RNA sequence: AAUUGUUGAAAGGGAAGGGCAUUUGAUCAGACAGGCCAGCAUCAGUUUUGGUGGCAGGAUAAAUCCAUAGGAAUGUAGCUUGCCUCGGUAAGUAUUAUAGCCUGUGGG
RNA sequence: AACUGGCGAUGCGGGAUGAACCGAACGUAGAGUUAAGGUGCCGGAAUACACGCUCAUCAGACACCACAAAAGGUGUUAGUU
RNA sequence: UUUGCUCCACACAAUAUAGAUGGAUACGAAUAAGGCGUCCUUGUGGCGUCGCUGAACCAUAGCAGGCUAGCAACGGUGCACUUGGCGGAAAGGCCUUGGGUGCUUGCUGGCGAAUUGCAAUGUCAUUUUGCGUGGGGAUAAAUCAUUUGUAUACGACUUAGA
């Protein structure tokens, strides 16, 4: 008997925290949260991504689960070298957020034919599997 | 302005519409809270008016003037042949109230009952409830899933019972038949104990006994269409007033420009249903009894 | 002003487990279980060590902050309530007239029957909360004493009964009478 | 978009739900809500209790037959917050309200249908936290509604006949999920995951 | 197969209007699945028809369509102008309508 | 007023045949637009010196665009303003990156808690602050800790449809 | 004519009648034999909504970026010290070290 | 009483309503753009964005306009010495 | 009173329609938290995983979807039957057994489509009623008048009459 008290553990805002940016000429890019303004507004910076250094508020922007190591007020070049090192855009890119965000911009630009293509296979998928739930 | 002398309302508003009842048999409009743990009997029954008459007895009232003394009270007598019981009828409670899901009729209908049934017994051929007195004939089958409903289901119980009207003096006839909510153990025990009771009959003492205090549920007599006088108790105007003095003098205020709800006005008195409480049984008597 | 975090220390002793789902609260120790749901009220709780919890308001006002000590105090309050416990002493006091206490009970409720007070013929009856056991003091005059794991159920069985007694019409300075708090304390003595 | 829209009145705020009805209605799609019992208003329960004495104190003084009229069910209180919000003595009006039904519980029909939600009238994030609220049925039952405990009692029967439809659901969706695995890796599965199926 | 729809589904919303003053002649067309002006402004210039019923036969058929175009966007929810050779009949108001997708320029 | 530009504003007396070439003042003013800020220049011009439009003139009018635009700041800002019962003098300090981002703000402060308009505010002085603990106001302090985090609990996300099919998770 | 009966058609949830508009029903003119209507294309007038190209100003934007000198702390490495399950903490020194930041000047 | 502007003699959009306020002055029409005023729903039009403030057991909610004061509050918010 | 009534079947007709045009696609609960998978000591449990919108999921190819052949599978789906079971909140619907039969675009074939002329919804929904045909099933009452008086201004109410 121990006491096992819930968790409720949150994303939080802090040095390093990678947050996908959902509004503006950004909009999609990943960037990271350098300096932190006050309880609404951060500063952002995302070389890697192409997201000017700015000033931004937390509200157009989604924490993500990634962190790294970077230091308070770090410059552009200073995050430029911290990302890379910390391999973040790889940690992002392999995991369901990322996949799923990918996998409806493909939807988005099947062609007519394509889209032609997949009911076709989709039948196929399904001829055998209802078969295999009937089986075991 | 602001009356003069204030003093209280002619009439009780909460008896309106002062209108004519919809049957001379007033509704049960409650029943007893049900006690599933006693026996199960019925919750009221059906007589007929007879007359009143007057009683002695000793008082026993420990601290007033009359204890051990004697006093003349007067006492109604209600005329009260063993109702037949025909039916049973399950309810359902839905988010709407109260529905009945279901009624089982008894295989015989005495010619009282089934008289109820029409408004030309005599030119009728008379074939109320014959469809349904083969539903017996097959093993039982219909009845009983009926039956069987009532129990899975039904959170309350009664029993159709009709009167023995042509033990009565009355001239006529056309008997009463109306519902008894049963307030005995267990919902499956209440549909067994009406089933058992088919064609059967049940008696007063069996509901009332000695000393107890039972409700009266009529349909006072009835008036017809009565001045503002006498069925309000307002004042007689004074003897100097022109067109009339059983009236009222002001219908009402300039405004509200309308003459309101509140204010005694000539019409319908009498006729009205009546739940009156605490009519303590003085006597069960029993007809078989010089 | 919204402050940004502030948290409070809740200690646990040795004998007791406490566990937090949601904000519903169960801390059984020596004396048994006790529990309380805190979903009114919006805090982070965080285990730290089998002797340490924290409770913390992420962003929160005066009147918000102001309620995270008081689930401090109450999660307290369960977790010694059920080590020690808790026993509120109450003693009679009367000018004339004897109050007559005793523990009556009708389809196994035990009450507190109050009889006399200021010489009245009414029957005061205040009913006893489960969790909590009253004795009659031996030893002392005209003593109650009210004893359980629930502070607020003792204290509360307390107060109905001092409240049952109540004067009225009558200068409430002159006529002292009544049944009164006389000491809150622990059950396990030394502490 | 469907034919019918059955909403779960459960933690919706009151004249939002009424409000997003209204416009529904007017557009052309039917709605039916469900479990008008479990709705919200802002505002602790004291003030809307008050708020509905107001209310109910208003009638035609000369007839208090003509005047308002005051339904204490749940349903219809929700009922007034939504015709207050249509142009109801228009053709158009009575038009659009026929293709509403508000219900306590959840009943025959719509139990086995999907119900909806509606994200803008959804209390749990539209009220700030920490602001006090208020439950229909519960304001409802002080001013007169007789059956809040007959619908609970149905209400918690049918959870219960749920938790099983439910149960025996999740555990063929297990099958299935099992199935498309051992489908997966094949070539139809390769090339769907192409075309980002 | 099953579907057989060449057109976008439509609603017809209210005439063009004041607060207390309406333009029977254009009509306000709500476009299934258009919810901004930028997406809206596809549809501007489609054709339109209202299909409808009727009891007396005409040209061999019960069947009678009033046939429009959308115009111009309208706010901000992808809510759409469109006019019709006869305006169209405000029982209609929540009815359904068909936007196709010519004049095509894809 | 809107959205702010920093402005350096010039002007000085008409030259006189007896006194040409005069003083040459210079105000720094915050306006939204090169014209409003002319206006404001005599104003407070007007509330020195004995001049007035009419007989002054601008000499140079220029954008001061802020020299570490990227650099978060700690600001004190020092305010003269008029409320209904009088007129009183304060001290406030905005945590922002540029001075005009956050004379911007105060101007909404002042708004939001002392109902003052735009018409009766005087930017004294706005100042970056070198040192911190000379940041004096807490809820600026908050932010300087060490190694500082949090959370944003109770998260909304703003539903594009009218409808829904799950049931929201504020989870985040 | 008011007004009335009959027949036929039609509408009517506390009046009726009216305006603009259209559905439906009824009814009718005219015109075809170029009459009625449409659709596309190329233009013209008015207008609305996008994509995209070339340039001008400014502190010849301010930044980032690079170079350089200086600096400090919400002090990184190292070191010291003190507990502390073999290091992890804590408080001291310590300004680039096994993070970096700030300030000025210069370059494009 | 004064100067101007209006209503009267005047419709149209707004102010729910309203002689005089705001906007704007009228031949019959089409397309466009606006004013004053609006854009949860009634109702055409962002349940738009941004920073604060306020929780009222008789909250508050837009000029003219359909009222409230002195004086109080250890409610909470920013300030001054 | 001119073969009337009802339920199933089809036929022709009329008359409708607040507005079909792939599918209303079922836990509950919490939100300062939960869903799912898994393991166990079955807990306020361990471990894993997901969210960041249904932009889903399912269905979707064939004369508006014609006539036909084969293979591989033993699956899927329509239809009428039949086995057992569940559902009363408005249940009037849900689940399960077994054969019969149609389809199958799971894959591989043969034939057809034009001239509706370069668009003209191009007609494929479901409402109610009416008339004959024949496959089941059923054979009343209420009212006027008369009468009671527990009723009544008149209607109405309550009685009685093969
Ligand atoms: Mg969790
Ligand atoms: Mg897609
Ligand atoms: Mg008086
Ligand atoms: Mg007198
Ligand atoms: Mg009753
Ligand atoms: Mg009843
Ligand atoms: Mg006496
Ligand atoms: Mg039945
Ligand atoms: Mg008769
Ligand atoms: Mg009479
Ligand atoms: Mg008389
Ligand atoms: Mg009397
Ligand atoms: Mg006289
Ligand atoms: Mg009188
Ligand atoms: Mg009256
Ligand atoms: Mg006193
Ligand atoms: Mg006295
Ligand atoms: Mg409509
Ligand atoms: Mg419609
Ligand atoms: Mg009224
Ligand atoms: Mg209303
Ligand atoms: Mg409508
Ligand atoms: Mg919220
Ligand atoms: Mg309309
Ligand atoms: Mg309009
Ligand atoms: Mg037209
Ligand atoms: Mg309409
Ligand atoms: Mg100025
Ligand atoms: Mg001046
Ligand atoms: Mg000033
Ligand atoms: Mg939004
Ligand atoms: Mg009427
Ligand atoms: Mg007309
Ligand atoms: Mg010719
Ligand atoms: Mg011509
Ligand atoms: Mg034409
Ligand atoms: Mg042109
Ligand atoms: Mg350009
Ligand atoms: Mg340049
Ligand atoms: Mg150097
Ligand atoms: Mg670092
Ligand atoms: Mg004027
Ligand atoms: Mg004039
Ligand atoms: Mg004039
Ligand atoms: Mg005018
Ligand atoms: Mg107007
Ligand atoms: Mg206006
Ligand atoms: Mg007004
Ligand atoms: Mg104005
Ligand atoms: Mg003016
Ligand atoms: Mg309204
Ligand atoms: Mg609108
Ligand atoms: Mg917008
Ligand atoms: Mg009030
Ligand atoms: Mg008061
Ligand atoms: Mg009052
Ligand atoms: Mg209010
Ligand atoms: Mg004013
Ligand atoms: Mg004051
Ligand atoms: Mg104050
Ligand atoms: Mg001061
Ligand atoms: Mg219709
Ligand atoms: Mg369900
Ligand atoms: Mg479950
Ligand atoms: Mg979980
Ligand atoms: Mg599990
Ligand atoms: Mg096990
Ligand atoms: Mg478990
Ligand atoms: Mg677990
Ligand atoms: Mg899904
Ligand atoms: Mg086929
Ligand atoms: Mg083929
Ligand atoms: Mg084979
Ligand atoms: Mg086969
Ligand atoms: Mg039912
Ligand atoms: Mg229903
Ligand atoms: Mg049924
Ligand atoms: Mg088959
Ligand atoms: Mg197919
Ligand atoms: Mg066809
Ligand atoms: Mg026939
Ligand atoms: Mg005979």
């Amino acid at each position: 008997t121990d006491s096992i008290v819930k968790a409720s553990n949150w994303r939080l805002v802090e040095v390093g925290r990678v947050v996908l940016i959902k509004k503006g000429q950004s909009a999609g890019k990943l960037a990271a949260i350098v300096e932190i303004i006050d309880q609404k507004k951060v500063l952002i910076d995302g070389p890697k991504a192409g997201v000017p250094r700015q000033a931004i508020n937390l509200g157009q922007v989604v924490l993500t689960p990634l962190t790294f190591a970077l230091p308070r007020g770090a410059r552009t070049a200073t995050v430029s070298k911290k990302w890379a090192a910390a391999a973040v855009c790889e940690k992002w890119a392999a995991s369901s957020w990322a996949k799923k965000i990918a996998q409806r911009e493909r939807r988005a630009a099947l062609t007519d034919f394509e889209r032609f293509q997949v009911m076709v296979l989709r039948k196929q998928k399904r001829y055998t599997v209802k078969k295999a739930l009937a089986k075991a | 302005s602001h009356r003069k002398y204030e003093a209280p309302r002619h009439g009780h508003l909460g008896f309106l519409p002062r209108k004519r009842a919809a049957s001379i048999r007033a509704r049960v409009k409650a029943f007893p809270k049900d006690d599933r743990s006693k026996p199960v009997a019925l919750t009221s029954f059906l007589g007929y008016k007879a007359g009143m008459t007057t009683i002695v007895r000793d008082l026993d009232r420990p601290g007033s003037k009359f204890h051990k003394r004697e006093v003349v009270e007067a006492v109604t007598v209600v005329d009260t042949p063993p109702v037949v019981v025909v039916g049973v009828v399950g309810y359902v409670e839905t988010p709407r109230g109260l529905r009945s899901l279901t009624t089982v009729w008894a295989e015989h209908l005495s010619d009282e009952v089934k008289r109820r049934f029409y408004k030309n017994w005599y030119k009728s051929k008379k074939k109320a409830f014959t469809k349904y007195s083969a539903k017996y004939a097959q093993d039982g089958a219909g009845i009983e899933r009926e039956l069987a409903r009532i129990k899975k289901y039904a959170s309350v119980v009664r029993v159709l019972v009709h009167t023995q009207i042509r033990k009565t003096p009355l001239a006529q006839k056309k008997a009463h038949l109306a519902e008894i909510q049963l307030n005995g153990g267990s919902i499956s025990e209440k549909v067994d104990w009406a089933r058992e009771h088919f064609e059967k009959t049940v008696a007063v003492d069996s509901v009332f006994e000695q000393n107890e205090m039972i409700d009266a549920i009529a349909v006072t007599k009835g008036h017809g269409f009565e001045g503002v006088t006498h069925r309000w108790g307002t004042k007689k105007l004074p003897r100097k007033t022109h067109r009339g003095l059983r009236k009222v003098a002001c219908i009402g205020a300039w405004h509200p420009a309308h003459v309101m709800w509140s204010v005694a006005r000539a019409g319908q008195r009498g006729y009205h249903s009546r739940t009156s409480i605490n009519h303590k049984i003085y006597r069960v008597g029993k007809g078989d009894d010089e | 002003m919204k402050y940004i975090q502030t948290e409070q220390q809740i200690e646990v002793p040795e004998g007791v487990t406490v566990s937090i789902k949601s904000r519903i609260v169960k801390v059984v120790g020596p004396r048994g279980t006790l529990t309380k749901n805190l979903k009114h009220i919006d805090v982070t709780f965080t285990k730290v060590n089998n002797q340490l919890i924290k409770v913390a308001v992420h962003n929160g006002g005066r009147k918000h902050v102001a309620a995270l000590r008081t689930v401090k105090s109450l999660v307290d309050n369960m977790i010694t309530g059920v080590t020690k416990g808790y026993k509120y002493k109450m003693r009679y006091v009367y000018a004339h007239f004897p109050i007559n206490v005793n523990i009556v009970e009708k389809d196994g409720a035990k009450f507190i029957e109050v009889r006399n007070f200021l010489g009245d013929k009414k029957i005061r009856n205040v009913p006893v909360r489960d969790g909590v056991t009253i004795e009659f003091s031996t030893n002392v005059k005209d003593e109650i004493v009210l004893s359980g794991n629930s502070v607020e159920d003792v204290s509360q069985n307390a107060a109905d009964l001092q409240q049952i007694c109540r004067v009225r019409n009558k200068d409430i300075r002159k006529f002292l009478d009544g049944i009164y708090v006389s000491h809150k304390g622990f059950i396990t003595e030394d502490l | 978009v469907e034919p019918v829209v059955v909403i779960d009145g459960k933690g919706h705020l009151v004249g939002r739900l009424a409000s997003v009805v209204a416009k529904q209605l007017l557009n052309g799609q039917k709605i039916v809500v469900v479990r008008a019992e479990e709705l919200n208003i802002s505002g602790e329960f004291f003030r809307n209790k008050l708020k509905y004495h107001d209310f109910l104190r208003k009638a035609t003084a000369f007839n208090k037959t003509r005047g308002p009229f005051h339904f204490r069910a749940p349903s219809r209180i929700f009922y007034k917050a939504l015709r207050g919000m249509v142009s109801h003595k228009t053709a158009r009006g009575k038009a659009a309200l026929e293709r509403l039904k508000v219900f306590e519980g959840i009943p025959p029909p719509y139990d086995k249908k999907k119900r909806v939600v509606v994200p803008q009238a959804l209390r749990v994030l539209r009220l700030k936290p920490g602001r006090k609220y208020t439950t229909l049925g519960k304001l409802s039952t002080s001013v007169g509604w007789k059956y809040e405990d007959v619908v609970a009692k149905l209400e918690a029967k049918r959870k219960v006949s749920s938790a099983e439809y439910y149960a025996k659901k999740r555990a063929f969706t297990k099958k299935v999920a099992s199935a498309n695995a051992t489908a997966a890796e094949s070539d139809v599965a390769k090339q769907l995951a192409a075309l980002g199926y | 197969a099953e579907s057989h729809r060449l057109y976008v589904k439509g609603k017809h919303l209210s005439y063009q209007r004041s607060k207390r003053v309406n333009n029977p002649n254009v009509s306000l067309i709500k476009i299934e699945g258009v919810a901004t002006p930028q997406d809206a402004q596809f549809y501007l210039g489609k054709r339109i028809a209202y299909v409808y019923r009727a009891s007396k036969e005409v040209r061999g058929s019960k069947i009678r369509v009033m046939w429009g175009k959308v115009t111009r966007t309208h706010g901000n929810s992808g809510v759409v102008r469109a006019t019709f050779r006869n305006n169209l009949p405000a029982k209609t108001f929540g009815a359904s309508v068909r936007i196709f997708l010519y004049p095509s320029n894809i | 007023m809107a959205h702010f530009k920093e402005y350096q504003v010039i002007g000085r007396r008409l030259p006189t045949e007896s006194v040409p070439e005069p003083k040459l003042f210079r105000m720094r003013i915050f306006a939204s637009n090169e014209v409003i800020a002319k206006s404001r220049y005599w104003y407070f011009l007007q509330k020195l010196h004995k001049v007035k439009k009419a007989s002054g003139e601008i000499v140079s009018i220029n954008q001061i665009n802020e020299a570490h635009p990227t650099k978060v700041k700690n600001f004190g800002v020092w305010v003269r303003y008029d409320s209904r019962s009088g007129t009183h003098n304060m001290y406030k300090e905005i945590r922002d990156v540029s001075r005009v981002a956050a004379v911007e703000t105060l101007y909404q402060d002042m708004a939001a808690r002392h109902r003052a308009r735009f018409r009766s505010i005087h930017i004294l002085k706005v100042a970056e602050i070198e040192k911190t603990a000379d940041v004096k106001r807490q809820y600026v302090k908050q932010f300087l800790t060490k190694d500082l985090k949090f959370p944003l609990p109770h998260r909304v996300q703003k539903s594009t449809k009218t409808f829904s099919y799950k049931r929201p998770s504020t989870f985040y």
